[PDB]
């Protein structure tokens, strides 16, 4: 992907998060998701969905018309505007399906990246990147990194 | 040592995608944006029930066609329905005029009733008039409902008139035709007269007819030939009738009032006790989804046709097993 | 201690965009889209002024109708408006056949300027016939200035014939039509044959009509009724005519030339003094905006039509608070 | 945003700031815009405006057109024609707009991003990132980091 | 001290794309997706070859014009071209009445031949008519092939009529015309009779003429004129004609089968010994680009017409030099 | 560009570099092209090369019909079809190649940008960022580096 993080260097992902997205795995002495980074994210998947259903949502009724042996050309007429309308909207339907998926993968992979950054920013000089979306350093202390709280002047 | 770690989510989905740069992309949530199925039905919308038609075309039920007796008292409609087979419509052999027109029109409309435009008991000329290629249901020799064949009486046939006006507050469509004899003794049997003058006139149109003997190819056992002619008379316009021989004169018009769905369906679904969002000429659907690949052609709200059997969104990230 | 710091605007811009994963996303700079207003008046374009008309129809203006002596030294226009009321066209009761197309072409030419190509002194028959329904502005009865109303002369009607060619290098649009008697009196006091052959050939045109005596409906006082034609003369082409009675032969034609929009607006919108790029049947409109939303059908270089009132596009940032 | 500069790591704007859209606030002994990343933007945003502006720019003339009673089937095919292409445009003008905006806040979001990485680039060891977009380190060194030109073996 | 360093490629290529915040960028590699050149040539099609006409119209070739003697033998095509210049159709002035269609039909349609349908050796009345307007290519008074001038014969022109039915399971196209003499004298040297009554029937249509004399303009030194008309006997059905004088009866019809392209190109482009996939009015093309800028107008499998000379989609990335 | 690799912190690219698109130039006591990032890639520029013809690649006969003096109507009628139906695709087909170039030039910068970043993972401590995509640390070594094996811990 674009942001590298999605089958990058954050190589698999963990199949014991069901609760969400994007989350949390530490290891101390004593898994869950971040509420923040995936409540924004299902907000932006549900009005995109809305958006590409109501942009689609208005109809118009096309009559069957009959037409004599002598009306050949006016009937010819009326089969071109139809077959041509439906090629232009199966493209529309067809392409906006092939861009918006690629965004929504390189999104999500902006999400894993930015959650990684904000991490490594409020930890500061106390931690070190591992280079696999890992940090080597209490609960309240792994609780206060994960809402965002934690002072790296205490430590 | 304590450590911290932030990962995404996989689990046991199948469901891939498409992009521009990549086929069959795994994801973990997608959603299926095309309703592949229909329920093969007919069901009425919020304007009623159709008519469904398995015994009468159209043309046949505005003519009034001596098969088609149950339409008489009238119908009202949401939208028509023909059945693909051979059907009862114009008995006595002929072409109508603006055929394609005529039942653009009538089908336009939602309600139908019939009025009485001319008396016959007062005109001076024989109106009781039959033939074998119009029977009836019990295959006696009838003729249409709404038409009366004018013939001689006491062998002569004078110069007739009468007038019409319409002060019902709605149109009236009504029908006319001229006979075309095969023979020369035909004419002066049937009208007397070897060259007649027939005219239909109103305060917009002005039409007048001749016939011309000669013999024509049997259609149903007639060396005989009609040419039949509808017009539409609007509220407080008059229609006014004049012959020495050879028309169809109208008796009965259809007084019109309304809007349809302005539809005629062909097809062989059966009639269900149901109601309807969007109604097919392939069957009946009730979906969420902004797309459907059954028919482009269909009435009331309906999603968008496209031809593609599947198009899949992308919802949730990229499926990488662990 | 020195520091260094990045950071980016914001300011006290209420403006919101909407976005496919967002609605109403605050941002500093927009640009509005969607022209709203129109100036609802009629203004000239390069091809010249409108020809405005509240007294009478095109087509009335065509068969040169009494009450439409104004415009019988000829008009040239860059387009056509007609008021939406009772206009005056044709004063004789009876249809002008392909009227949408003869509409059609006599908008599509820029100026008309009138020809004469029959001259009766020298026919052999009188030609100053007048009606009741066909008054004149101070209501004498009068008759159409581009035809004549050929009767009997000393109680006789032989068969008349006469040739116009067109050496003007540009067509000529001309009208003629069959009268109906309503009795068989009335047909034998004017044109003094009970049966008569009227007929219009050119170089590609070949036609012939006949009359039918029956009473119509009245219309404007008249239980007769007549049956309007047009055609094209092009240049070097020769069109005769010839008749025994039962023809309103035309004195004149229509030398018409040049391109105009092809346009009838149907607007009671007030003419101004003022030129103008677009032009809309609603008014007029000068904007550097790509899209408006007050009609699709306009004239001249105009935006896009789309029905949406306001589209906002993002030129800044998202406006963040501190 | 995608690239979590604009209300991600640095929170709030300047109110200060209306020069340009990006600049510099420095706190030394004794607020501007940088006009490199400033006015590259502005070129991206007149270009893309006449673009779209081109886009719609061609005209074609739909006239009205008269049928009498008996024209009902021609009449109604007219009416398809003008009715389903407005349709076509509607979506296209709007669905247009949706997809540029989206890419202008998050080119915005990009430009940020770039600009308070170009800066943690020539201070290097020199500086510390706080993590909420500023740096902790003469009116000349402040100017020299502006354009660019600082060189960091001198301190 | 040992260091590694990532970096990019750069070349000596010129070639730009543009994007939509930026014009005329510098990349690497490019693809160019309009081809924007055409062979100047007529090629066959995988229906067959073409029926090229640079002598004889498509109406002549119907009518069988007496100059059109080639085609007498039958042809099939894939698609049809018409040279635009002077061409052979019509002979003897008049106008064909659905012009437009009949050349529409006989396009769609693949293969053609001759079938004699009525035998004028019994017929009671001479058929062996000419004139110096329907010249022969060695400049003889001659006539149209599959049409017959019904005159009288031995000082009278009794009623006659006769019959053909279709069964070769399989369309058939025929034409006949009404001629209108100039004189009275005409009239009674060629037919006898001073009103004549003449009908074309089948089991669908049912058609009456009458002639009206009246001089026209010269066309082709002719002072009289015909009016031509044509119909479509289907498998089965019966055509029966009937007259007393004023007929160009029928004696031959086009029996008629498959699908071609349904087409009549306008070009002078030469016919080449040559297999195509599309072919355009401007001429052949075989390129794996999804574009061309020559015509919309085509036939067989093409790409998309877009009006821009050129489209550069970027492949490689920014062109940056060191 | 959105990612500011190519032709920003990395101002200019390698004449010398004809194997592919991104590539290693080192120097040691003792230039070559990145085969898994250049390949991944030519797959996508193949894949969206071929999605573009197929997505214009329908076709539909267009008639030229024939209509007399007093069928003016019905030929304005069929003239303004094809006029409406040739702008919307002459649009769609302009309007695409902006997107989509604007996109692969993004894509690019992104890959140099990861391909510069899964280096600094894998290096960690031992080597220090120059910030013009350079980095100052045996052939083997070097050769490690190139195809992610180095281990910083043997260093
Ligand atoms: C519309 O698409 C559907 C879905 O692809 C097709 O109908 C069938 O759908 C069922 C599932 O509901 C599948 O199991 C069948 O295999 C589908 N049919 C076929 C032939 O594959 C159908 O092809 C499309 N319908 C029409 C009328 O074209
Ligand atoms: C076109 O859109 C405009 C703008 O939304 C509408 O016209 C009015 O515009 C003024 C501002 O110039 C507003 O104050 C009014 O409130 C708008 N009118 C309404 C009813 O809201 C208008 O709705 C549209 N015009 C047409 C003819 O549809
Ligand atoms: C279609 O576009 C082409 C390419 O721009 C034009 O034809 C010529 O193409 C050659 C190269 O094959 C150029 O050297 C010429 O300069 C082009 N002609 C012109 C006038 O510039 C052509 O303009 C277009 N064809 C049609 C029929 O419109
Ligand atoms: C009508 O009925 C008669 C006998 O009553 C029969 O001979 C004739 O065939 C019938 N007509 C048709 C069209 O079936
Ligand atoms: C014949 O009928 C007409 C109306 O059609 C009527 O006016 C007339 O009185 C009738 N004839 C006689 C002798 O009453
Ligand atoms: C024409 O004028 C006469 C009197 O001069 C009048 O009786 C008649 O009603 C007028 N016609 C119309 C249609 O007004
Ligand atoms: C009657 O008019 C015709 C032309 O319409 C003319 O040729 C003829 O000479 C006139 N009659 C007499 C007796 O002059
Ligand atoms: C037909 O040929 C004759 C002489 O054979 C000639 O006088 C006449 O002009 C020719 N017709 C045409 C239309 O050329
Ligand atoms: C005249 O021709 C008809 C057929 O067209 C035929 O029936 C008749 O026998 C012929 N006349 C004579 C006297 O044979």
């Amino acid at each position: 992907g674009l942001f590298g993080a999605i089958a990058g260097f954050i190589e698999g992902g963990w199949p014991g998060l069901v609760a969400g997205w994007y989350g949390f795995q530490h290891q101390n002495a004593e898994i869950a998701a971040d509420r923040d980074s995936t409540q924004r994210a299902i907000d932006n998947m549900q009005n995109k969905l809305n958006n590409v259903i109501d942009k689609m949502n208005k109809q118009f009724e096309v009559v069957n018309h009959e037409f004599s042996e002598v009306e050949s050309r006016i009937n010819m007429i009326n089969s071109k505007i139809d077959d041509q309308i439906t090629d232009i909207w199966a493209y529309n339907a067809e392409l906006l399906v092939l861009l918006e998926n690629q965004k929504t993968l390189d999104e999500h992979d902006a999400n894993v990246r930015n959650l990684h950054d904000r991490v490594r920013r409020v930890l500061r000089e106390n931690a070190i990147d591992t280079g696999d979306g890992c940090f080597e350093i209490d609960n309240n202390c792994m609780d206060t990194i994960r809402n965002g709280t934690y002072n790296h002047k205490e430590y | 040592p304590d450590k911290i770690c932030i990962g995404y989510q996989t689990n046991n989905s199948t469901e891939t995608v498409n992009t521009l740069s990549e086929q069959n992309v795994p994801v973990t949530q997608v959603e299926e944006l095309v309703h592949g199925g229909i329920d093969p039905i007919l069901c009425g919308t919020e304007l009623g029930s159709p008519l469904v038609l398995d015994d009468c075309s159209l043309e046949g039920l505005i003519l009034g066609n001596p098969k088609c007796d149950l339409y008489l008292n009238g119908r009202e409609w949401s939208y028509i329905v023909e059945r693909p087979k051979e059907m009862e419509g114009v008995c006595y052999p002929g072409s109508i005029e603006n055929q394609e027109e005529l039942r653009s029109l009538f089908s336009s409309i939602k309600k139908y009733e019939r009025v009485k435009m001319f008396d016959f008991t007062k005109w001076n000329v024989t109106y009781t008039g039959t033939s074998k290629a119009c029977n009836n249901t019990s295959n006696q020799g009838s003729f249409y409902r709404s038409m009366r064949w004018l013939t001689l009486k006491s062998g002569q046939f004078p110069v007739q008139t009468d007038e019409y006006k319409n002060t019902r507050d709605s149109d009236i469509v009504f029908t006319w035709a001229i006979h075309h004899p095969p023979t020369s003794d035909e004419q002066v049997k049937l009208y007397k007269n070897p060259d007649t003058l027939s005219s239909v006139t109103t305060d917009e149109i002005n039409r007048s007819f001749k016939p011309n003997i000669g013999p024509r190819p049997l259609v149903r056992g007639q060396q005989g030939r009609m040419d039949y002619y509808w017009a539409v008379l609007k509220p407080g316009q008059t229609v006014k009738i004049q012959t020495n021989g050879n028309l169809i004169a109208p008796e009965y018009g259809h007084l019109i009032t309304g809007k349809s769905h302005g539809r005629i369906l062909k097809n062989n679904l059966p009639m269900g006790q149901c109601v309807t969002e969007c109604q097919l000429n392939e069957g009946v659907m009730n979906t969420s989804k902004p797309f459907q690949n059954t028919s482009k052609h269909y009435i009331g709200k309906c999603p968008k046709y496209i031809p593609s059997g599947s198009l899949k969104l992308a919802i949730g990230l990229r499926n990488v097993p662990q």
